[PDB]
């Protein structure tokens, strides 16, 4: 508990999982954009499939900019509760409080990806 | 203030801030703080104070003041001191060599102060200050290292 | 029989702040003296 | 860096600060004139300890005679720079015995010079006792630390804060000694047992005394008290004397940590059974509020409160007629409640007799 | 001016390179458990060749003392019981754990423990005061069995796998990390979970070790951190905040032990070269100069171990090698 | 109702279908309100309910922002062409005072208080200028090249200069509403970059929330669109201090090091830029 | 109830103090006033859990087909379960 409501789609913990395994693949296939700066320009380019934020920026505020641009490009985005986790999932010494996923062409996740989009459209119900 | 209730005072000196806007608004503003300390108490003067920080054309008696209704408190709450002196500092810093000897001997000589915040207080005096007003501060400054002060 | 982690002077950020600033600008010594070694007592 | 690794620089330095201070004590209320150098000689030296990555014997052969001179000074100033000098060496390197102790008497001889450093002083000698190896310091500078004016007042706003456990490790052990020297012998100083034993007192009253001091001052008062007890001389009225010496200061250790006392002598029942030392024993306990529920029966060596509860029933008789005895007796070492919780328990047990009794 | 602390200096470890530990019988195939004896100065070495070997631990020379072949039974662990009468050891993909009486002369196979599903028995640990023994099992399972019977007692079920599990220091307790990152806390005598709380930044834990006196908890996980935790903490906060986190290493801690004196941690990944480490406890900081990356002898680490009173440094490797060093500071065996 | 006041209240399906009736019917069951009083006030309540549920308030608002640092810049250069023409005109008759006088403000102030040369030496300058520069002002009058002027023609001049003091006046207030009005709306970016330069950048995305939603690169560079342009086409280095050379931080430090706070600011000031536009919080504790 | 989100996610294992590929269907849930959820699922077992931490607590093994169905008393000292058997 004690989470701030602003975080609407909090990914529960079967989600969490799926989610931080999907990013540290995506690490692996140089396919991943770290930090709040570099995830905002891959959505002006219209080169990401969805973006992960962490629910516990201490004012959140920080990162309240990217779900405004994700509605306009209509990219799918969700909260996880622990900066600390998407920090070790991006391969980085550093807490990360956004991350995002980039468009490769003959990539080898567009399965994971795909059912990764869908299962977060589905908590916007 | 002599004759008439507390509240036409105040009626009077809002009716003054209001038809005199300019530079002539800043010996009227310092009156009207310090009618509020006597006919009032500090609750008072803060009220007063926090109404009229926003009103650009001041002095440094307006915060000089305030400092000083400060300390005679019982409390002296060492956080709205430096919060007064911040102030201060952005209006009239780029010239006042006064100002900034004023609040480096508060955090070594106040009981709450914290004297280690001297270092960067003297940092930021030298940028800030411009021409002439910077190198008095630093004659003022060491004259204060000596007993000289 | 437990284990006890004294402070180290290079640890301590407020010491290390008052040991960077120009000598001239630092205050007298006896300020120095109370806050560097209350700084390396143990606190409770 | 060229400081620590050119000494000559460093020396340089100290004899700079020690002319320029002879220069400017000739002249009257000159103290700030001297501020700013002395803060740059406190400020240099010390970072010169924290960036060499080892200190040699060198260094330490020559900052000695320099701290020595800055102790030996009346500026406060540069008394300051020697304590944070001072501070910084204890911190970082693991000395002698002997040069610990010879800094300590030097700490402390010089302490009231200056009454606005005595709490700097203090704690400085706190952190040197700290950070170097138990039982550094020896026994001479003890009656100097003992006249310090008002000395606990100090202790007790520093503890209120920090950590003050080395500083009395040391002086307990001590003052206990000092005061039965002071009830049975002679001291060249007019009062000062009496000062031992307000100092003592004072201890007790107003620090509370963590990392198992009360079992430290326990320990120390019962085994003295036998060791004095135990001489081949009587002195049955120096042994009444220091009856009524110890017998406040054990009373106000139970009033304010009340176990503390009861394992001790439960730890010491063996060493104390092994030898005849039963009387003894009696005596000490009868000295405190409680603790007569742990005195050997007449016949064996074994104690009340165990004989009271243990399996074997018939013994139990010989333990409920003692606890008698005491009853018509004036109680001195016992307590009404243990007596009451006595008699209320064995009301209830299965033996018929010793519910008679 | 300069003398010795009594307490191990940070910064620089005092070692001295030994023979060998396994030098007297040598093998070529990975070494899976290397571990000192409690009582005597005896080093049991076992690996993936079907051998078990005890020497008798000197400096020069370690003489053979004996080995045991087992026909089909590749050693995935070896262990003494907490006495230290005993030697337990299992294999991988294996039914059967092999207990071996040393002061009887009996090997007697425990091929079949009743009330228990497990298909296979490859990770277990022992408890300090000997009187458990806790074998991890599938869909999250933990059995409880007493070591002199080696009858089960009860079971305990967390949500997900079972990474790793480890006894308390008072015994009375047990740790246990899942598959998700997330460590329950088991109560011994009453199968009951006591707290359950989050390891910082893990996705999966590999290893949790707990040290000696009861003050720190340490745990690993797949990015390389090595977490340290006050005990009490993780016992009352559902998010404890850890002491230091250490960062040296670089991939998946698979080995953590503990000094005895609870003065050095010891940290490793089996899937790098020369990925061993050595941290010095009460200040949280990584001695400088252990690893010696010019010799290049270390290779991957499969097993560390310490002796009773920290005087000898073990390290198994996937060489065959039982590497052993000296401590210095430490006069005892 | 029910608790607030002893009264019963029925809802049922046939209230509702009662509820369709009356609209259906609505002009021709109100005989007093007007069709068009009925319209005039549905679109003025749906403007207002409307900004209530998207929490615009007086203070919110930051078009006064774009507003008044476009007016700042419009009084400026209308300043800066009043001046030239007094020096002109006056320089025909008392050329020497341009030369000595540099502050505009000053020079125009003079020529208020005295109009032609024989009024220097009786009248006193010492409230506006220092006395050894009136010294100077008063010596140059006797000893002129300038010709004598009539009577409507210094009356034009003054009328001309009186219009540049009550400019500059008003610029003075429209400066002060603007640290009012930037240190309502974002007192955190101001205790970063600044009055003068946070304005700026609030007028280049023309609104706080465009502002918002930029990344930290791109307000580095946001003032110097025509170098970064020229460099991307020729593949040359980028620019690196935009709008932001102005700023305090950027300004006191070497020009060495004038590349590295440029982005360290560029970078703590989007935080408070973020905080600012999202936040329902004003205080300045971030940003100090 | 307040807040409709999910506190606890509880982990039924497939099969009996083991794993299995069919999937383990919970047919019913019954929960006690004490805290205590009572489950019932296809691998043939009726499990007892705690609402606080989430975790198991004990398991009956009853049939060796599937338990489809829980009801339990007004008074909760009495419960009755039916099976795929009859």
């Amino acid at each position: 508990a004690d989470v701030n409501p602003k975080a609407y789609p909090l990914a529960d913990a079967h989600l969490t999982k799926k989610l931080l395994d999907l990013v540290q693949q995506s690490c692996n296939y140089k396919q991943l954009r770290k930090g709040a700066n570099e995830a905002t320009k891959t959505l002006n380019r219209g080169i990401s499939e969805f973006i992960v934020m962490a629910a516990d920026a201490e004012p959140l505020e920080i990162i309240l900019h990217l779900p405004l641009l994700c509605e306009d490009k209509n990219v799918p985005y969700v909260f996880v509760r622990s900066k600390q986790a998407l920090g070790r999932a991006c391969g980085v010494s550093r807490p990360v409080i956004a991350c995002s996923v980039t468009i490769k062409e003959g990539s080898q996740l567009k399965q994971q990806i795909q059912s990764i989009q869908q299962s977060i459209e589905r908590l916007l119900v | 203030e002599g004759a008439k209730s507390q509240e036409d005072t105040e009626a009077v000196f809002k009716k003054a801030l209001l038809a005199v806007i300019g530079a002539d608004s800043v010996t009227l503003k310092n009156k009207y703080l310090d009618w509020a300390y006597r006919s009032g108490g500090y609750k008072k003067a803060r009220a007063v104070f926090k109404s009229l920080q926003e009103s650009r054309p001041f002095s440094v008696d307006f915060f000089r003041k305030m400092i000083q209704f400060e300390k005679e408190q019982e409390s002296c709450n060492m956080a709205n001191i430096r919060e007064y002196y911040e102030r201060a500092l952005r209006e009239f810093g780029s010239a006042d060599s006064d100002l900034w000897m004023d609040y480096m001997k508060e955090e070594l000589n106040h009981p709450l102060g914290r004297p280690e915040n001297c270092g960067q207080i003297y940092w930021r005096a030298m940028k800030m200050l411009q021409g002439e007003s910077a190198e008095a501060f630093v004659a003022k400054h060491a004259m204060h290292q000596t007993g000289h002060l | 029989n437990e284990l006890v982690q004294l402070p180290l002077t290079e640890n301590i950020p407020a010491i290390s702040e008052l040991l960077h600033t120009p000598a001239h600008v630092l205050p007298s010594a006896a300020f120095l003296c109370s806050m560097f070694v209350n700084s390396l007592l143990l606190s409770k | 860096t060229h400081c620590y690794k050119d000494l000559g620089f460093m020396d340089f330095i100290c004899s700079l600060v020690t002319k320029s201070v002879k220069v400017f004590a000739e002249y009257p209320g000159s103290s700030a004139q001297l501020r700013v150098l002395l803060a740059f000689y406190a400020s240099t030296i010390v970072s010169a300890l924290v960036a060499a990555e080892d200190v040699s014997d060198n260094i330490i052969a020559k900052l000695f005679p320099y701290i020595q001179k800055g102790l030996k000074s009346s500026l406060p100033d540069y008394r300051a720079a020697t304590y944070m000098i001072i501070c910084q060496i204890s911190v970082k390197v693991t000395m002698e015995n002997t040069f610990v102790n010879s800094l300590a008497s030097q700490i402390i001889k010089t302490l009231t010079k200056i009454p606005s450093l005595i709490k700097d002083g203090l704690s400085c000698l706190i952190v040197l006792l700290q950070r170097q190896k138990p039982e550094s310091l020896g026994k001479k500078p003890f009656p100097h630390l003992c006249n310090v004016p008002d000395l606990i007042t100090i202790l007790h706003g520093i503890s209120e804060t920090y950590d003050v456990s080395p500083l009395l490790h040391y002086m307990l052990p001590h003052l206990v000694v000092s005061i039965i020297h002071h009830v049975t012998g002679e001291e060249t100083e007019g009062m000062d047992g009496q000062i031992y034993k307000r100092h003592l007192e004072a201890i007790l009253t107003k620090i509370s005394l963590k990392n198992n001091l009360d079992h430290l001052l326990a320990s120390l008062l019962f085994e003295e008290y036998i060791s004095y007890s135990s001489q081949e001389e009587m002195d049955s009225n120096k042994v009444s004397l220091l009856n009524e010496q110890f017998l406040p200061l054990i009373r106000l250790l139970e009033s304010k940590y009340p176990r503390t006392l009861d394992v001790v002598l439960e730890e010491h029942l063996k060493e104390i059974a092994d030898l005849k030392k039963q009387e003894l024993f009696h005596q000490f306990v009868s000295l405190s509020t409680s603790g007569g529920k742990y005195q050997f029966l007449a016949d064996s060596d074994t104690s009340l409160m165990l004989s009271l509860n243990h399996p074997l029933a018939p013994v139990r008789i010989l333990a409920m007629n003692h606890l008698k005895k005491i009853m018509k007796t004036s109680k001195e070492g016992v307590d009404e409640s243990f007596i009451k919780e006595a008699v209320l328990a064995r009301l209830g047990d299965d033996n018929i007799d010793v519910v008679l009794s | 001016f300069i003398s010795t602390s009594t307490s191990l200096p940070r910064g620089i470890l005092k070692m001295k390179n030994c023979q060998h530990a396994n030098a007297e019988r040598p093998t070529v195939a990975r070494i899976s458990s290397v571990q000192f004896h409690p009582g005597a100065q005896i080093v049991m070495v076992a690996g993936l060749d079907n051998a078990v070997s005890l020497f008798q631990v000197d400096g020069k020379t370690n003489p053979k003392i004996q080995s045991i072949y087992l026909e089909r039974f590749p050693i995935f662990k070896a262990c003494f019981s907490a006495n230290g009468e005993e030697v337990l050891a299992t294999s991988t993909h294996s039914k059967v754990l092999y207990v071996y009486d040393m002061l009887a002369g009996k090997l007697i196979p425990v091929h079949q423990v009743r009330g228990l599903k497990e298909k296979i028995v490859r990770s277990f640990e022992v408890s300090p005061d000997g009187s458990f023994l806790l074998i991890n099992g599938i869909a999250g399972y933990l059995h409880l069995l007493a070591m002199k019977t080696k009858e089960l007692i009860g079971s305990m079920k967390i949500n997900g796998r079972v990474a790793a599990s480890t006894f308390s220091s008072d015994s009375k307790k047990v740790y246990a990390s899942s598959g998700d990152g997330e460590v329950y806390v088991w109560d011994v005598n009453s199968r009951k979970c006591l707290n359950r709380f989050v390891d910082e930044g893990s996705l999966y834990g590999l290893s949790i070790a707990t040290s000696r006196n009861g003050q720190y908890v340490a745990c690993g996980s797949n990015c390389g951190v090595v977490n340290i935790y006050n005990q009490d903490s993780c016992l009352q906060e559902t998010n404890p905040k850890p002491i230091k986190a250490i960062m040296n290493l670089v991939t998946g801690v698979t080995s953590l032990t503990f000094n005895p004196t609870t003065e050095i941690l010891a940290i490793a990944s089996e899937k790098m070269k020369e990925a061993v480490r050595l941290v010095h406890l009460p200040s949280c900081t990584v001695f400088s100069n252990f690893p010696v990356i010019k010799n290049k002898n270390i290779s991957h680490v499969h097993t560390m171990d310490f002796s009773p009173r920290s005087g000898y440094f073990a390290l198994g490797n996937e060489k065959g090698k039982a590497l052993m060093y000296r401590l210095h500071h430490y006069s005892d065996f | 109702i029910k608790e607030k006041l002893n009264l019963s209240c029925i809802h049922s399906p046939v209230v509702n279908e009662l509820m369709r009736g009356i609209r259906s019917q609505m002009d021709g069951l109100i005989p007093g309100v007007e069709p068009r009083e009925m319209a005039a006030m549905c679109l003025g309540l749906a403007h207002s309910l409307s900004r209530y549920r998207l929490k615009f308030s007086a203070d919110k608002v930051d078009t006064m922002i774009v507003q008044a640092i476009s007016l700042l810049d419009d009084l400026d250069k209308e300043l800066n062409n009043y001046i030239m023409r007094c020096r002109e005109w006056y320089g025909w008759h008392f050329p020497e005072l341009g030369k000595i006088i540099s502050d505009n403000l000053t020079y125009c102030k003079c020529l208020q208080k005295v109009g032609d040369r024989k009024n220097y030496a009786s009248a006193k300058l010492s409230e506006l200028l220092p006395e050894e520069v009136e010294a100077e002002v008063k010596a140059a009058a006797e000893i002129s090249m300038g010709t004598e002027v009539s009577e409507e023609d210094i009356c034009n001049i003054l009328h001309l200069c009186t219009q540049v003091i009550e400019i500059s006046e008003y610029r003075t207030q429209l400066y002060e509403y603007l640290q009012n009005r930037m240190m309502a709306i974002a007192p955190n970016v101001t205790v970063m970059v600044g009055e003068l330069v946070g304005a700026r950048l609030i007028a280049h995305a023309g609104s706080l929330l465009n502002l918002a939603k930029h990344a930290a690169s791109t307000v580095q560079i946001l003032g110097a669109e025509k170098a970064l342009f020229r460099a991307l086409k020729s593949r040359r280095d980028t620019p690196k201090y935009g709008l932001i050379y102005h700023a305090s931080l950027v300004g006191q430090t070497s020009p060495k090091h004038k590349g590295k706070i440029s982005r360290m600011l560029a970078a703590k000031t989007v935080l408070a830029i973020r905080y600012d536009a999202f936040g329902e919080d004003s205080s300045s504790a971030m940003g100090v | 109830v307040k807040s409709g989100s999910a506190v606890h996610k509880m982990i039924v294992d497939r099969q009996y103090m083991g794993v299995s590929k069919r999937k383990c269907i919970v047919w019913g849930v019954a929960f006690l006033s004490d805290g205590t959820i009572i489950s019932v699922d296809s691998a043939g077992k009726v499990q007892f859990w705690d609402s606080a931490t989430g975790t198991l607590v004990k398991s009956h093994l009853i049939a060796n087909a599937d338990v489809q169905s829980i009801a339990v008393a007004d008074q909760e000292d009495s419960f009755v379960v039916g099976t795929a058997e009859g």
